[PDB]
């Protein structure tokens, strides 16, 4: 048994077959099997064949953009002491790489960057989602815009002495127009003062009704000066008809941090196509969890 | 079109649900015809 | 509990004398014990009552379904399963439940098949009880001299017992004063015949001596007296009973194929482990992983419905057996009859009836036959001549048992009758076709009766003549055809009357060699007109001279009798030898009655030859004839005790129509396992308690259930509730049916199995997102899935399978390469590609496509990582890419129904074509459209994605695996053409399974 099956010597057979058995099962199976690639690729060549370059046919499962943030938190919580230096360097190294995109170096020369209001203004359309004119033209956002969170004068950008920044940004969605709400009486309370039209507004503040107290001065720092995105900078055309593209950042300090106990913070965006969801924590808000001990 | 462009990101997943539904039903009655047409 | 003395055959210590028997026991011959000495024995050694079986409690039998071979391998599945999981939990945060989950499944899939599988053995042992129908029992026993009746229970070793007809012998008594006492011996020696018991000593082996009654036996006819040699278990049949509870059980067919089955199974599934392990820790992965690698991927090669599927499959099987009377106590025994290629048959009780009765007559010159079936559905005797009413009258007058008072209800054979076999068999006859003996009787007042004599070897009586115009007197008598034919000198032709010249004296001798070699017992019956003138209507003929004359009588013609078979009995035997199934007699009858039955029920072929009979036509010694050029042989058990297990090895090697005759139980357990030695299938079937060490030794036995013993019942592993022999063909045919539709039903469950594994596979080597998740896997493997694999069962023949040789043991097998080629290597292959078509289908739609999925698992399973650039530059938080991945999901459980349309028509059939068979199973269409309304019911129902997390799909994906089915359709199309047109070609030796 165990030593027959596996060699014999009279019938000259090796597991079970002679030399041209396995031959003939080998070429069988690679035959077939290189029939069944073939025609899978033909498949999936079709396919191909059935979707645009310039915009994804269904973009229904990215309707409500999200909120994210330049710190990578790994259960959406800063916590680092302000003596330790080898405490922060994961958040300013992510900080400065989000940064590091904005460099002036990078937005030079009329193509493809072209100079836009520096006070916040309204939607431009460079026409449809086509090729017919060359790589669409983008707004150049400078770095300075942000004011004290910038790594340009303190590198660290705040971590440094117990004052963190938090650079938030809206999710890049083809052809979306953000829509803010209007001056009617109905508005939230925070929104009434400074409604500039052309601005989609931010607001952080904090989860629970005591956290109120322990948090201290929110200082937004934005376009114009703002606590927004301004409407100029949209909508996006995609990757293909307009590489490099920039987005619009706003910066939001968190001066006068009370120390040594967690405080949650929850930033909000407001507006008409915005609509938030109890499941998705990331949609419209973001939530973070602040403990600066020193 | 153009600013208002709010179809472009909408789906009546809800009428889609309900024809789905229906044909499920459909389906498993006529299984069900198939099944016990002959004990009678 | 010596078995090898228990193996052995029965010794005793009949060969002694009154004298020596009183002498060794201690006991008066007329006056027997005392009641102080026969309470002194009750209490040194035990009560004459055979010990009960080892009771079974009900939780084990339950705990031993829980385990086996396919339930232990699904328990190792579930360990496995929990252990990874500790893995995860302390070695990651936030481990994810998914292998809590699969385990739970495991160990909730073999708890629910135990509870069913017992549920139904429990049901036929239900209904087993309701046949042990014990009515307590008290014999006659002489105590200081005086006679008592007491329980069965206290009789004692050396007391003196007495018997009387009708009465059963309670221990083995040694006889020692007869009067014309008679047994029947056919359950434990299985003589058809009543043997008179002697207190006279007459042959060196026990069972054949008339000096020693046995336990369980009972005493037709006489009265007799004897002292108890043997009491309670140490008795025959109680040495046997306790050698029959002292064997071991075995391992069906079906088992040893499930058994490979499963070592085909982990030798793939360990394969695969061991090598993604060395492959994973070949590309980065550390330790901790790979070891969870490893146990996904060979918990993943474990069929869960296969169970399932499996005993409801079997079950399906067992209950169309019910409907035609035939129950099975275990479960897998179902299959084992049509594996069978050697079946072992008793002659007494199974094969023939046990009762006598009347075969052939002769009248008028000439032989008729009389219908011998139960049922009475035969040929009649043509009852137009006058000859035939004058031996009616002879036989029904001539005769003194009459049926016993109360069974006005029962039919004309099955009733009792209080007399002897012959006048039973005669009157029986005579009452069929004749009508009500009692008024014939009536009708001619018996005068004067003669009993039997030993010296006259003759019955005979007078009795008046009814007929009104005659008031003659009527003389008949009955008795051995010699005897009667030495005084007759007429003969009764046609009605009228002839002389005795030699030529009917001849013809009366060639029809006395032709009953009687028929293995039958003839009789002749003879009549005379005695003349009123010389012996008047006053006249009393008391029995003491010559007052009638003995000879010058008036012969009318012999009758003849013998135990006949059962009615499908010659049909039985000759459907199973036609599927190439080996019939040999095994029985412990005379030889000259075996041989003649096994003629006349196909044993032995009509043409065939022994030695014995070539040697009789050639008239040359037996010693001169070659053996070979002899068929069948005649095996006698007086010489089978003195063989060699080599010379049973060629008996059985070299004779195809072979019979044993006078073989002890134990001889016949010798049998069955010489035919196991070589390697063939052993069936036994039988009805008493000789038969249970064959029955419980072979690989199934098959016990009557009317006219079968308690032991043999209870000992044998299928029971013949009718008593009827066509269901062994039955049964032979539904276990071959119920064969080829496992091995589809193996298939079907199989081909899955590729389409569920690869997406981890290209997980883990080329970082795409997960394709299939785990609650999907579950929804396929246990839901859709088992209606259509149950149907596989309900699936007919394709051609004759009663015409098939019986399948090869050791080279044809259930699950073989051959399936694997097909189930894992082309079917699945092909699923599997469908599935990852409609995969990449759903994420080209929304955004991603096949160039940017290739290496994103890092970032797309990141729970930190809200902004995930797609093929078009869009950003993607983690809950949005998440409910894509759950979509995708979906929609590749769909497809995977979508190809299994096609694998459940292709799996229809295995080598006949869809156009020919037909779509004719009701079931297998039900299976499609549930198959078809549960999925879309498990993405349409609101609240799913909350709960099983199965989101809705879109119209136009549905349509993403419709061309892979079809393409699955028509490959296997012509796969199973080919195998038509060329039979042994390349693709039967490589794909027909
Ligand atoms: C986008 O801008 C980034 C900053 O640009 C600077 O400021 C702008 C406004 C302009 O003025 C521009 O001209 C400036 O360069 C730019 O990143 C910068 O790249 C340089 C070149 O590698 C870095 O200089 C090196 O500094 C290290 C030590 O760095 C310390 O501080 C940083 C934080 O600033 C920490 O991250 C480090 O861990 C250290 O703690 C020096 O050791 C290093 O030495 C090298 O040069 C000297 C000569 O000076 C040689 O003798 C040595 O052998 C070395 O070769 C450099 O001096 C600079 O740190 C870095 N800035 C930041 C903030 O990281 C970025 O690359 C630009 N990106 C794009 C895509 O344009
Ligand atoms: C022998 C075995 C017989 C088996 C019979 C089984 C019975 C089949 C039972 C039902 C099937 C019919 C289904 C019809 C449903 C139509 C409903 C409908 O209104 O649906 C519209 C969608 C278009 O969706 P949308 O995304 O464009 O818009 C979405 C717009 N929103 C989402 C904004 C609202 O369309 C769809 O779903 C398309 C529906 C699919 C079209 C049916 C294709 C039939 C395929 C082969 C059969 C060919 C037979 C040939 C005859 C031979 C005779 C010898
Ligand atoms: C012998 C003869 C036998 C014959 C038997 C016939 C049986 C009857 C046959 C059919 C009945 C059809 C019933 C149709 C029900 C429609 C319900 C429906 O359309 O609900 C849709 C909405 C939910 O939409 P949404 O906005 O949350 O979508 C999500 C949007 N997002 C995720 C993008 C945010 O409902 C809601 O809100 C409220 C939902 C309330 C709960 C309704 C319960 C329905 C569940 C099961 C019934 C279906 C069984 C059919 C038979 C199948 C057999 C296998
Ligand atoms: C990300 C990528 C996805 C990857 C997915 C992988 C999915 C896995 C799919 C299939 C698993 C294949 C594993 C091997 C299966 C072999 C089946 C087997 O072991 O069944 C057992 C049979 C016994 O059968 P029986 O009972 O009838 O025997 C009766 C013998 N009596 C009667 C004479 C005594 O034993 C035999 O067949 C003898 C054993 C023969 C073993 C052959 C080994 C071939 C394996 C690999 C070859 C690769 C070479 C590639 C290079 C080609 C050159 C270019
Ligand atoms: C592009 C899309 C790709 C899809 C690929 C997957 C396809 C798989 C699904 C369906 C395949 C259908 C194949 C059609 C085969 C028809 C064969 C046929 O017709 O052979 C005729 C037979 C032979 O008769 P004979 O001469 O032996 O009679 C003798 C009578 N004596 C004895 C009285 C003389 O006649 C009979 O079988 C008797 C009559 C039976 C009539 C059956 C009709 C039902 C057929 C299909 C059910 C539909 C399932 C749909 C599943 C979807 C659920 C949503
Ligand atoms: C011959 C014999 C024929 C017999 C045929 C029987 C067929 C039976 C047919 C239908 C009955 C099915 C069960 C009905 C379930 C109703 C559930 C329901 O009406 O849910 C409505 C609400 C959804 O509300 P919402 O939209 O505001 O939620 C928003 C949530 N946000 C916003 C956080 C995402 O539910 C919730 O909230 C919580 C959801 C609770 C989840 C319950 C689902 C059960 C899960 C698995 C069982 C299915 C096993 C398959 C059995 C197959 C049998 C053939
Ligand atoms: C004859 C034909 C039969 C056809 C039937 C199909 C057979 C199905 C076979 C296998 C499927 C069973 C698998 C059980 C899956 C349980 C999943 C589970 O436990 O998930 C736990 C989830 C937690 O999720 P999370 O962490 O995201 O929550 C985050 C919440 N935050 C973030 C808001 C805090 O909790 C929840 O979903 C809460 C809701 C609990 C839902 C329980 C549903 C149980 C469904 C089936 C069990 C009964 C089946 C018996 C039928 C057998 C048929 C032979
Ligand atoms: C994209 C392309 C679409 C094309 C659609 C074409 C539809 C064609 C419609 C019907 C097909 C014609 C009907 C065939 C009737 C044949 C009747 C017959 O007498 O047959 C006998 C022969 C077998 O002879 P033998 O010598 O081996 O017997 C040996 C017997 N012994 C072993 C005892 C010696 O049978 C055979 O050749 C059967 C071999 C036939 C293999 C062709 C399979 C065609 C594929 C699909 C059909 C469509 C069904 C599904 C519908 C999907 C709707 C979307
Ligand atoms: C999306 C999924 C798509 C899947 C599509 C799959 C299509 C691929 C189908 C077949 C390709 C495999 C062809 C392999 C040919 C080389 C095999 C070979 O070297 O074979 C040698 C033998 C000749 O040796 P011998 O027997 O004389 O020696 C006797 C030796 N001793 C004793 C061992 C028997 O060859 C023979 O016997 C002849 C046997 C030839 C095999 C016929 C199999 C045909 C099966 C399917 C074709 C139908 C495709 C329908 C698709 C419709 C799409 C819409
Ligand atoms: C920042 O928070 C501090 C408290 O931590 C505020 O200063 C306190 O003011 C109260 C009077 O209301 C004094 O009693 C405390 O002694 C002060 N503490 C310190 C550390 O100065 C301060 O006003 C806050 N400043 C802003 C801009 O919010
Ligand atoms: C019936 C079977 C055997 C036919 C299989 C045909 C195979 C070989 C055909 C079908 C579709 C074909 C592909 C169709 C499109 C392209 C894109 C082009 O830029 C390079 C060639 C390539 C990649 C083709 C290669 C060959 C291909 C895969
Ligand atoms: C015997 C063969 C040829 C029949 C094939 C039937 C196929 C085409 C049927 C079976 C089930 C059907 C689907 C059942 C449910 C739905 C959901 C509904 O909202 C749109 C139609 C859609 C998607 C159907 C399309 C057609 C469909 C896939
Ligand atoms: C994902 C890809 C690369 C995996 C390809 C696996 C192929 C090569 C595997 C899958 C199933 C395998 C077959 C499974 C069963 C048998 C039967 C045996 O008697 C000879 C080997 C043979 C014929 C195997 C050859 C190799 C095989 C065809
Ligand atoms: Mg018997
Ligand atoms: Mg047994
Ligand atoms: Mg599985």
């Amino acid at each position: 048994g165990w030593k027959k099956f596996l060699w014999d010597s009279e019938k000259k057979e090796f597991l079970g077959r002679t030399g041209s058995s396995w031959f003939k099962i080998f070429l069988f199976y690679l035959i077939f099997y290189g029939c069944l690639a073939g025609i899978f690729i033909g498949t999936i060549q079709v396919l191909l064949l059935t979707l645009s370059d310039f915009e994804p046919k269904y973009q229904d499962r990215v309707a409500p953009p999200g909120l994210s943030h330049a710190p990578y938190a790994i259960k959406t919580e800063i916590s680092f002491s302000i003596s330790n230096p080898k405490s922060y360097e994961s958040f300013v190294k992510s900080m400065h790489k989000l940064m590091d995109l904005y460099n002036e170096s990078s937005q030079a020369g009329n193509s493809p960057f072209e100079d836009c209001s520096d006070t916040p203004a309204d939607y431009i359309k460079r026409g449809d989602l086509d090729d017919s004119q060359g790589q669409k033209k983008a707004c150049r956002f400078s770095r300075m815009w942000l004011k004290n969170c910038s790594g340009l004068d303190d590198t660290t950008y705040g971590y440094a002495e117990g004052k963190p920044c938090v650079v938030a940004k809206l999710n890049r969605i083809i052809g979306f127009y953000p829509k803010p709400l209007k001056n009617t009486t109905d508005l939230p309370e925070e929104l009434q003062a400074n409604y500039n039209q052309y601005v989609l507004p931010l607001r952080c503040a904090a989860k629970r009704e005591e956290d109120r107290e322990k948090i201290g001065s929110i200082e937004y720092f934005g376009l114009g000066g703002y606590a927004g995105f301004p409407l100029q900078y949209y909508p996006y055309y995609g990757k293909r008809l307009q590489k490099k593209y920039l987005q619009p950042l706003l910066a939001i300090q968190f001066t006068n941090l009370t120390q040594n106990m967690e405080l949650r913070i929850e930033c909000k965006v407001y507006g008409e196509n915005i609509d938030y969801s109890e499941k998705d924590r990331f949609r419209g808000r973001f939530e973070v969890k602040i403990e600066v001990k020193s | 079109e153009g600013p208002d462009n709010d179809e472009r990101f909408t789906y009546d997943y809800y009428r889609l649900r309900v024809v789905g539904l229906i044909v499920a039903a459909v389906l498993c009655v006529i299984g069900i015809i198939i099944l016990l047409a002959g004990k009678c | 509990d010596l078995d090898e003395l228990k193996k052995e055959v029965s010794m005793d210590d009949h060969k002694l004398s009154l004298d020596e028997l009183h002498n060794k026991y201690g006991t008066d011959l007329t006056r027997g014990l005392t009641n102080a000495r026969a309470k002194e024995i009750l209490a040194r050694d035990g009560p004459n009552s055979l010990t009960p079986p080892p009771t079974t409690p009900e939780w084990i039998k339950f705990c031993r379904q829980l385990f086996g071979g396919f339930s232990i391998l699904l328990w190792i599945g579930a360990i496995l399963c929990f252990l990874a999981y500790g893995i995860q939990a302390a070695t990651e945060d936030e481990p994810a439940n998914d292998n809590l989950y699969l385990g739970v499944v495991l160990s909730t899939v073999v708890i629910v098949t135990g509870c069913f599988s017992y549920y139904q053995e429990a049901k036929s042992s239900r209904i087993m009880d309701s046949f042990k129908n014990m009515v307590p029992q008290q014999a006659l026993v002489i105590r200081d001299g005086e006679k008592s009746t007491i329980n069965a229970e206290f009789v004692v070793a050396g007391d003196l017992v007495e018997v009387k007809g009708g009465d059963r012998i309670p221990a083995d008594l040694r006889i020692i004063s007869a009067h014309g006492c008679k047994v029947d011996n056919s359950s434990l020696t299985g003589e058809s015949e009543p043997q008179t018991r002697s207190p006279e000593f007459s042959s060196e082996n026990p069972l054949e001596t008339r000096n020693i009654a046995f336990f369980s036996t009972n005493c037709v006819e006489g009265t007799a007296r004897g002292v108890v040699v043997y009491t309670g278990d140490r008795t025959v049949m109680g040495r046997i009973a306790t050698l029959a509870s002292g064997l071991e059980v075995g391992r069906t067919p079906i088992a040893i194929e499930i058994e490979h089955f499963i070592h085909i199974i982990t030798g793939v599934a360990v394969f695969l482990g061991v090598s993604f392990f060395i492959l994973s820790l070949i590309l980065g992965y550390s330790w901790l992983e790979a070891v969870i690698f490893l146990i996904g991927i060979i918990v993943a090669n474990v069929p869960e419905g296969l169970l399932a599927t499996v005993t409801v499959c079997l079950t399906l099987t067992a209950k169309r057996m019910a409907r035609k009377n035939c129950l099975v106590k275990n479960l897998e025994a179902v299959e084992t009859l049509g594996s069978t290629s050697t079946i072992c048959s008793d002659k007494t009780g199974t094969l023939t009836q046990n009762r006598m009765t009347v075969a052939h007559m002769w009248f008028d010159n000439q032989i008729h036959e009389a219908d011998t079936t139960e049922n009475q559905s035969g040929a009649a005797f043509d009852k137009t001549s006058a000859t035939w009413s004058a031996l009616s009258r002879i036989a029904a007058l001539c005769n003194r048992a009459v049926f016993q008072a109360g069974q006005d209800n029962v039919p004309i054979l099955k009733r009792s009758v209080a007399g002897d076999a012959s006048e039973s068999a005669l009157l029986k006859c005579i009452e069929l076709c004749c009508g009500s003996v009692q008024g014939m009787r009536d009708r001619n007042p018996k005068i004067v009766e003669i009993p039997f004599n030993s010296t006259n070897k003759y019955q005979l009586s007078i009795h008046e003549n009814e007929k009104s115009s005659e008031s003659r007197y009527l003389l008949v008598m009955k008795g051995a055809p010699e005897r009667i034919l030495d005084r007759c000198s007429t003969i009764l032709l046609n009605g009228a009357e002839e002389p005795l010249k030699e030529d009917m004296k001849e013809a009366f001798q060639n029809a006395y060699l032709e009953l009687g070699g028929l293995g039958e017992r003839v009789l002749g019956f003879c009549h005379f007109a005695l003349p009123e003138d010389k012996y008047n209507e006053g006249y009393p003929f008391d029995a003491d001279e010559p007052n009638f004359p003995t000879t010058d009588l008036c012969f009318v013609g012999l009758m003849a009798m013998i135990d006949p078979p059962r009615a499908a009995v010659p049909d039985a035997v000759g459907k199973c030898r036609s599927a190439g199934i080996k019939v040999i007699m095994v029985t412990g009858d005379h030889p000259i009655t075996a041989k003649a039955i096994a003629k006349g029920v196909g044993i032995i072929s009509e043409g065939n030859e022994t030695i014995e009979d070539i040697a009789a036509r050639l008239n040359i010694p037996i010693g001169q004839v070659n053996p070979r050029d002899a068929k069948a042989c005649v095996v006698h058990g007086s010489d089978l005790k003195d063989l060699s297990t080599e010379v049973l090895d060629d008996i059985l090697h070299y004779h195809t129509e072979i019979v044993f005759a006078r073989t002890s139980p134990q001889q016949k357990l010798i049998i069955v396992e010489g035919c196991q030695r070589q390697g063939a299938i052993v069936a036994v079937t039988g009805d008493g308690v000789n038969d249970s060490p064959a029955l419980k030794k072979a690989d199934i036995g098959v016990a009557m259930g009317i006219s079968g013993s308690d032991v043999s019942k209870q000992a044998a592993d299928m029971i013949l509730l009718d008593d009827n022999f066509a269901s062994i063909v039955t049964g032979v045919e539904e276990g071959r049916l119920i064969f080829d539709n496992l091995k589809k039903s193996i298939a079907y469950t199989l081909t899955s199995n590729i389409p569920e594994i690869t997406p981890f596979l290209v997980f883990i080597i080329g970082n795409v997102p997960l394709p299939l998740g785990t609650v999907t896997i579950l929804c396929i493997d246990l839901g859709t899935d088992m209606v259509p694999a149950i149907s596989l069962a309900y699936e007919q023949a394709e051609s004759d399978i009663m015409k098939r040789q019986p399948r090869n043991p050791k080279t044809d097998k259930l699950v073989n390469e051959r399936l694997i080629s097909m189930a894992y290597g082309q079917i699945g292959m092909i699923q599997a590609l469908g599935g990852f078509f409609s995969y990449f289908v759903i994420l080209a739609e929304n955004g991603f496509l096949p160039m940017d999925l290739i290496g994103k698992r890092v970032r797309w399973d990141d729970r930190w990582i809200s902004d995930v650039e797609d093929s078009f530059g869009q950003q993607w938080t983690y809950e949005q890419r998440k409910i894509v991945e759950f979509t995708c999901h979906t929609s590749f459980f769909i497809s995977i129904v979508v190809v299994q349309w096609a694998d459940l028509i292709i799996c229809k059939t295995r080598r006949n074509s869809i156009f020919q068979q037909g779509m004719k199973n009701k079931i297998l269409i039900f299976g499609l459209f549930e198959e078809t309304a549960l999925a879309a019911f498990l993405s349409y129902c609101p609240g799913t994605d909350v709960a099983l997390r199965m989101y809705p799909l879109k119209p136009s994906w549905w349509f993403c695996a419709f061309p892979y089915s079809l393409i699955i359709f028509l490959y296997d199309e012509m796969r199973r053409f080919i195998i038509r047109r060329s039979p042994g070609g390349w693709v039967e030796q490589e794909t027909y399974y």
